[PDB]
């Protein structure tokens, strides 16, 4: 549910 | 006369931006004095408490740091993890380093985002830290390390550095001290966010800004008023923060009420009515309630 830029 | 979303000039930030490339990952960083600050997840996508050992064994030679504006390649002599950030000591001191301050941002405050890629600020836009400690920004891969900042007379106030994007296209990061805003971490897992809540001070500012630039007497303006105390009782059940969220905002709001000749009690009742009667009305160039207009930035551009 979340992604590192 | 005209009230706009004012942004701070990004030239000072541009001269300090650098690119950090550690093996596979490539992101951005800021270079102040002899220290380069950048997100820690450039050395890998780790979790919990393994960052201390992973950073302590990271080779300084694997850090490729380049300042594109100044055309200078940097060499890292030491690596220090401060919070969720890495403090890379470099040999060269940035001659473009301004008088800067690391100021943590409270919710409801605005800031300019210098969206950068490969160390070059590509775009610049305005955000406000929401009550859920998230910003609603615009980023792609490689944009991590972009900074959020403000200015106060050649003094650069850094407040934010980008880290992570959530599926709802909300964004989270740390201050320049390494500590995240809210209970979010730099991990690609499901993280719960507190329910959205409107920064009522800013929503009041948006409505006042419309009264001073678009229409002083619009049709959706309430012909009725409600007390602050009665509004706060309604606000508890309608995702609106207790008014006022900042006592210092009252001087700006009272000034706006005197200029627009509309008391704040009329604005607050308009907010309540707009929850059920807006029907797609465009208010200050927006189709919904915005927290991007702060009372200070609206009052600073108003007559008297």
């Amino acid at each position: 549910x979340a992604v590192l830029x | 006369a005209g009230i706009k979303i004012l942004l701070h000039p990004s030239g000072v930030v541009e001269r300090c931006m650098v690119s950090v490339v550690y093996n596979g990952s490539a992101l951005n960083g800021i270079w102040l004095k002899n220290v380069v600050y950048c997100p820690r997840h450039v050395i890998g996508k780790f979790r919990g408490d393994q960052w201390t050992h992973m950073v302590s064994i990271a080779d300084c030679r694997d850090f490729i740091v380049k300042c594109p504006i100044q055309g200078i390649q940097l060499n890292v002599q030491s690596v220090k993890m401060v919070g969720a950030l890495l403090q890379l000591t470099v040999h060269t001191n940035n001659t473009a380093t301004p008088d800067y301050k690391f100021e943590r941002l409270q919710p409801g405050s605005s800031m300019t985002i210098a969206c950068a890629y490969d160390g070059i600020v590509r775009h610049v836009y305005h955000v406000v830290l929401q009550l859920n400690n998230l910003i609603y920004a615009s980023f792609l891969n490689g944009a991590c390390g972009s900074v959020g900042y403000t200015l106060k007379g050649k003094t650069l106030y850094l407040h934010y550095m980008h880290h992570i994007e959530f599926n709802n296209k909300t964004h989270s990061g740390t201050d320049l001290e390494g500590n995240f805003y809210g209970p979010y971490v730099d991990e690609e897992v499901i993280q719960q966010q507190t329910a959205f809540q409107y920064y009522t001070d800013n929503v009041v500012a948006q409505l006042y800004a419309h009264l001073l630039t678009v229409d002083a007497r619009p049709k959706w303006l309430a012909q009725s008023q409600i007390s602050i105390e009665d509004f706060n009782s309604w606000a508890a059940n309608n995702s609106f923060a207790n008014f006022p969220c900042e006592q210092t905002n009252m001087s700006y709001i009272m000034g706006l009420s005197q200029t627009a000749r509309v008391p704040v009690e009329r604005i607050l009742n308009t907010i309540i009515q707009l929850t059920t009667n807006r029907d797609g009305a465009c208010i200050m160039g927006s189709y919904d309630f915005e927290c991007d207009w702060t009372p200070e930035m609206v009052y600073n551009q108003a007559p008297i």
